[PDB]
């Protein structure tokens, strides 16, 4: 699960060496940066239904063709998983902000989801909209801190990349 | 690998659950009292050479058939391999404590260690000394209470961290016997 | 790997048996109704991709528990891996029905692979309803009676063809099993 | 067992590939190649002991020095071998008329020849003599068809270039 | 791999003992005798591909199914192989006598054979009929006994050197047994 | 364990190959080298005590520090610790002229003496005084033949090169 402490374990163990000095340096910069990525999760965690109704909704308002016959939102069960599947995300970007990496989204969410996607013919345009929308609609200070803002954010670019 | 972060994010996960503020505080205490964890990861790797020399001349002088013909630590060779794995094990022992999660000990030094050493010969009992003289040792260091050598501290409370080091030392032994 | 007739000179040479016209006959017909196996197999790898995708997907619908964390089809990582399997499994069968001999589906594909799915915790029983809707779908289509897409032939009785991949697809449960 | 089909479905799985054109085409060629290779297998199949007698029977005409004290003919036993070991290429040959491709010779008769050859000292000329006589014997279109004679042939030869 | 000299230093090592002159006077016999042993082992080598041609021909003509389809020796590929496995086993046989200790043979021969014969299907029964067979050759190639080939040596007594051949050879069946 | 027999044999297996002349020329030298490694190894065998005590002796001798607080020989435990190490040596030396290489002190002596020395903080110097004096304390023809000396000599300074 790749943050700041498995980053560096990694490596010291790939090279044989106990942790040395740069080791314990890289973790204090958790130490240091916790504070405004959690403030970030515990917002997410407090109000993440009406964030993934408000990313849900805009992904439709944007591409109601999704709604015709034979396309991935054509009837009510395949809408809610798509619902679904943006709550999904949120979560783990939940738990990128707690873990303070990627690896949560790495491991869970984007490996594989190219293949899956195109094999389900899911268009991958419509998790962008939701998950930019979603940073769009971030308003700072209002929701949360200027840097809980950027981690948060951070994270939403990250997803989107990875999907782009 | 895991950490305590991901630890906690793997256990919320099996639940389809966000972690929020109630699960949260525990890891806001693991931040709260970090520089002591970077402190007593320091006390250990800052005396790693002399633990594991005192600590395998220790499983020796307590059983010195191990140094006679056919014992396990008889010729270089074999003295080396030795101190190599107590060099290995303390080495996982001290990415655990740094990591606040056994998982990195348990993955990559644990599992498949009994099969080895049960196909090599390697007497796990004398194995699980040398391991418990190496956690007599880490206890020590970081509590600042080693006979033989301070180290400099702001004073304050590392029972919880010699007790988390403690429980690592003690997987050892239970993934061998 | 081998085909229908190689099959037939491996019966022989078990005998030390030349392989001559009452052996033949049965080789005879399987060329003259080459064009219907041609046609099969580009029945099938013409609509490989949607009968994979709704197979897997009819394997969830039926068992949504395979989509709960835990479930054996969660996370990305997961549900990629289910659709590479089914459609790793689908190639094979196609490779048995265009040699007409179940050997390259059980020599490359099903060999090992109960223990694999076993030492994984990959579920053999969705496994095996996965390869029943690919069975429904197979048959269908070489027979031209698929509900959503007919394709273009000459007309004519491919009964046999379509009980043919049938037993291609019911040699993976028997594996699995 | 090479053949058209083995062929194919060999490079496909190679590349992770279905089925596609080229390979449904050149098993095409088995449905329009297959009918004079099967009159060559056909008639070998019924006449193989005469085939048999006549290709060993040149083999020791052409080579008398076979029967003297420690060569390889020299008793009858060894003799018998012989005729048994052309019987054992003709049925190969058979067997590579029905698969369409040099599988059996190569699998059943080919491979380990050399070594076997050398080791128990049989002279591969001996063998050579046999398969040749036997091409040279054949006859157009009193033993079979032109297309069945070229088949028949170019699985003689392949053996001959095989042991050459 | 150990020799008869390296098996003396093994056998007094167990007991931390220096090797001294109730212990050498087999080693000084080992030389003394050395220009005998070397010859034998000439003897083998110099008949190695008739010995395993022989071996391997007797083992058939004793048990004719063995070339019967089905039989294990049953096409080129098959015969190849197993003169080829002939060979390997005299090659060792012959590093043991050189070296005058089995260990060699032991090691990188046997040891795993029994389990790869067993995998494939080898008949370790026929196995053992071409070693004693090749043990039969070996003793009268060293004792200059062979009916249809003689060598030239200067006479002596080369009764030590069959017996310590034919104990590796024995040492072959009980490894695949 | 490296020596004549298992060099020639380990390099004929590496090739797949009978034993050949070479092969059993080099054993050739076995037979003639032998008795002169033989004497040394006797001599050796009947005086090791007297040799050890000697040798262990100049070590002290000549590095007292040894003797200090928190050094390799600061009590009697750990000083015969040393002349017993002394003693292994001189056993390996006599194993090495038995077997007529370096096997014994390569396997026994010398693999992983580095690692161990080192971290048990135990000065090469030390050994290498020890060993040292033993290849100059030898004397010939008083204590054993020119070249049984030569041959003792060899694997002193073979083990000193080790240890440098
Ligand atoms: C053989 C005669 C023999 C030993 C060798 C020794 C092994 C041993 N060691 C301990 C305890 C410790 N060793 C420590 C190591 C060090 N302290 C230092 O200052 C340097 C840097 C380093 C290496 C010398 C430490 C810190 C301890 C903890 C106790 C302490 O500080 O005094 C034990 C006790 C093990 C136990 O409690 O189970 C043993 C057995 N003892 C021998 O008999
Ligand atoms: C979940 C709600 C759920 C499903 C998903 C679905 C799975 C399913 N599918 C079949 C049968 C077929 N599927 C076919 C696939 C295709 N036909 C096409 O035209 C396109 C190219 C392609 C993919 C959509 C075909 C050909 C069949 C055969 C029957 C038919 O033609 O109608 C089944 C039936 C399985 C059986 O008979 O055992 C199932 C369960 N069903 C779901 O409930
Ligand atoms: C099948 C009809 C059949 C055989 C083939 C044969 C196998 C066999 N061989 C022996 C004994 C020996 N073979 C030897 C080999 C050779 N001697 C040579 O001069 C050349 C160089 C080389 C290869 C031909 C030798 C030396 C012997 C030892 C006896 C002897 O010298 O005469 C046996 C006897 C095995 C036993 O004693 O258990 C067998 C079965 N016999 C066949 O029936
Ligand atoms: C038990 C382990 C110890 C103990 C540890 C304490 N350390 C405390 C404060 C502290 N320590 C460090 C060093 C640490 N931080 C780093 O960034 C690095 C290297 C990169 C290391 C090794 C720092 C920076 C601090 C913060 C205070 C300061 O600025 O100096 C401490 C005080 C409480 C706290 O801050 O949590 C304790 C108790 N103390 C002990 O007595 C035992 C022996
Ligand atoms: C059951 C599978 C089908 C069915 C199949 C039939 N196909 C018949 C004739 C035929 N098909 C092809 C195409 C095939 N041959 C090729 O070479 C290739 C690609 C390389 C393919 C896909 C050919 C060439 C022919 C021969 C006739 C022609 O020239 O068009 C056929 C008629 C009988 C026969 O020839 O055996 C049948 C029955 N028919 C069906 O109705 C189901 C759905
Ligand atoms: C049983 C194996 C034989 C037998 C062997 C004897 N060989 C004797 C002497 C001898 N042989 C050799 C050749 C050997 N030494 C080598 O260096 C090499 C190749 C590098 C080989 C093959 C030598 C040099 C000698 C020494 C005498 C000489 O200079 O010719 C021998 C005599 C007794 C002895 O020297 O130990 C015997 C008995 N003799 C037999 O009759 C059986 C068949
Ligand atoms: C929303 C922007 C989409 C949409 C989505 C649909 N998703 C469907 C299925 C599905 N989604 C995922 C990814 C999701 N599952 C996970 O385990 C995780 C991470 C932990 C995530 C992000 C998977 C693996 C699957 C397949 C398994 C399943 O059915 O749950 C889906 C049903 C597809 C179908 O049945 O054909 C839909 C409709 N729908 C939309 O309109 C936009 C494009
Ligand atoms: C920001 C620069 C604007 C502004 C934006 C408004 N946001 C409004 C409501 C709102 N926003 C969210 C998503 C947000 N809440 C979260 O908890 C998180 C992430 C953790 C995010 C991104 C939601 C769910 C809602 C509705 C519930 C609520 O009111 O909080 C809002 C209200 C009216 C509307 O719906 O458009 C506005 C106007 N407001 C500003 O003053 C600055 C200019
Ligand atoms: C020391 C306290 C023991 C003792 C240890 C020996 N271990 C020997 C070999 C060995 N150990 C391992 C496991 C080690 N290697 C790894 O990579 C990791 C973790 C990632 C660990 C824990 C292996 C794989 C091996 C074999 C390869 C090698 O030799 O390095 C060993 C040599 C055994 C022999 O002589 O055959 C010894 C002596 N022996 C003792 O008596 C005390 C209790
Ligand atoms: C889908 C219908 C299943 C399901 C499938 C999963 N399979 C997973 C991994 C996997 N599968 C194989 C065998 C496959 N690979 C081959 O090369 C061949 C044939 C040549 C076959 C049939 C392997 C070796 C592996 C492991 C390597 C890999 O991951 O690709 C898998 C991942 C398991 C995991 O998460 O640890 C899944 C989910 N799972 C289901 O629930 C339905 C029934
Ligand atoms: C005929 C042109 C030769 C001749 C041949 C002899 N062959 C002898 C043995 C033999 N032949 C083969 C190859 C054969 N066996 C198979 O299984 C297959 C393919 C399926 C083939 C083509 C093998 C493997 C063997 C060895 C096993 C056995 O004895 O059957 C043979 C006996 C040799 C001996 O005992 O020394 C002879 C004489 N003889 C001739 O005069 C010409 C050269
Ligand atoms: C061909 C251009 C000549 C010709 C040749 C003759 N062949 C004679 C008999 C014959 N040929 C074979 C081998 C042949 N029969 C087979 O079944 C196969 C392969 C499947 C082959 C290669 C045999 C076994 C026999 C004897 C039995 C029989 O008569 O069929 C033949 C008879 C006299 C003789 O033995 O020499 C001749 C003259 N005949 C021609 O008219 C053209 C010019
Ligand atoms: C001959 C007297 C036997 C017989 C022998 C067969 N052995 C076959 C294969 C084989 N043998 C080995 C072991 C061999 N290879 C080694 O590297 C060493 C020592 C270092 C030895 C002793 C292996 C690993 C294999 C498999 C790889 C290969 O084929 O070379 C064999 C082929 C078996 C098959 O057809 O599948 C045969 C026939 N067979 C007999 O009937 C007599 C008793
Ligand atoms: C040599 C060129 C000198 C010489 C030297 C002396 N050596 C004396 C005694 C002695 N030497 C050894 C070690 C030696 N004995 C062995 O068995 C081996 C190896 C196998 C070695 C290297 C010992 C243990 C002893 C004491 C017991 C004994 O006397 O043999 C010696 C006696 C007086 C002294 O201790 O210094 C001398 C003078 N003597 C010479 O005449 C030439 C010039």
């Amino acid at each position: 699960m790749k943050s700041v402490i498995t980053t560096v374990v990694s490596a010291a163990d790939a090279a044989g060496r106990f942790p040395s000095n740069s080791d314990l340096e890289s973790i204090q910069g958790n130490i240091q940066r916790s504070a405004a990525r959690l403030e970030a999760a515990e917002k997410l965690a407090g109000n993440h239904e009406a964030v993934v109704k408000e990313a849900g909704d805009a992904c439709f308002a944007k591409y109601a063709y999704l709604k015709n016959p034979g396309e991935a939102g054509e009837n009510q069960e395949k809408i809610n998983k798509c619902y679904r599947d943006v709550d999904h995300y949120m979560r783990l970007v939940n738990y990128c902000l707690v873990v303070g990496g990627t690896g949560p989204l790495d491991e869970w969410g984007i490996a594989g989801a190219r293949e899956v996607y195109r094999t389900l013919n899911l268009p991958t345009s419509a998790y962008v909209a939701s998950i930019a929308y979603t940073r769009d609609r971030l308003c700072v200070p209002r929701d949360m801190s200027a840097q809980a803002g950027v981690e948060f954010s951070a994270y939403l670019d990250y997803l989107i990349n990875a999907l782009s | 690998m895991l950490d305590a972060f991901s630890r906690v994010v793997v256990n919320s996960d099996a639940k389809a659950a966000y972690v929020g503020g109630s699960d949260l505080q525990a890891l806001k205490s693991f931040i709260a009292d970090g520089n002591k964890r970077l402190d007593a990861v320091n006390s250990i790797v800052s005396n790693a050479s002399c633990m594991v020399s005192d600590a395998v001349s220790g499983m020796i002088c307590e059983n010195p058939g191990l140094i006679s013909p056919g014992g396990n630590c008889y010729t270089n060779r074999r003295m080396a391999a030795c101190l190599r794995d107590g060099e290995i094990i303390l080495r996982y022992v001290s990415y655990a404590l740094l990591a606040g999660d056994a998982s990195v000990l348990e993955d990559r030094c644990l599992n498949g260690l009994k099969e080895t050493y049960i196909a090599l010969g390697v007497p796990t009992n004398s194995s699980i000394r040398a391991v418990s003289i190496m956690k007599a040792q880490a206890v020590a260091f970081i509590t600042n209470t080693a006979t033989e050598r301070k180290m400099s501290f702001a004073a304050g409370d590392c029972t919880s961290l010699a007790s988390e080091v403690a429980s690592y030392f003690d997987r050892v032994g239970a993934a061998i016997s």
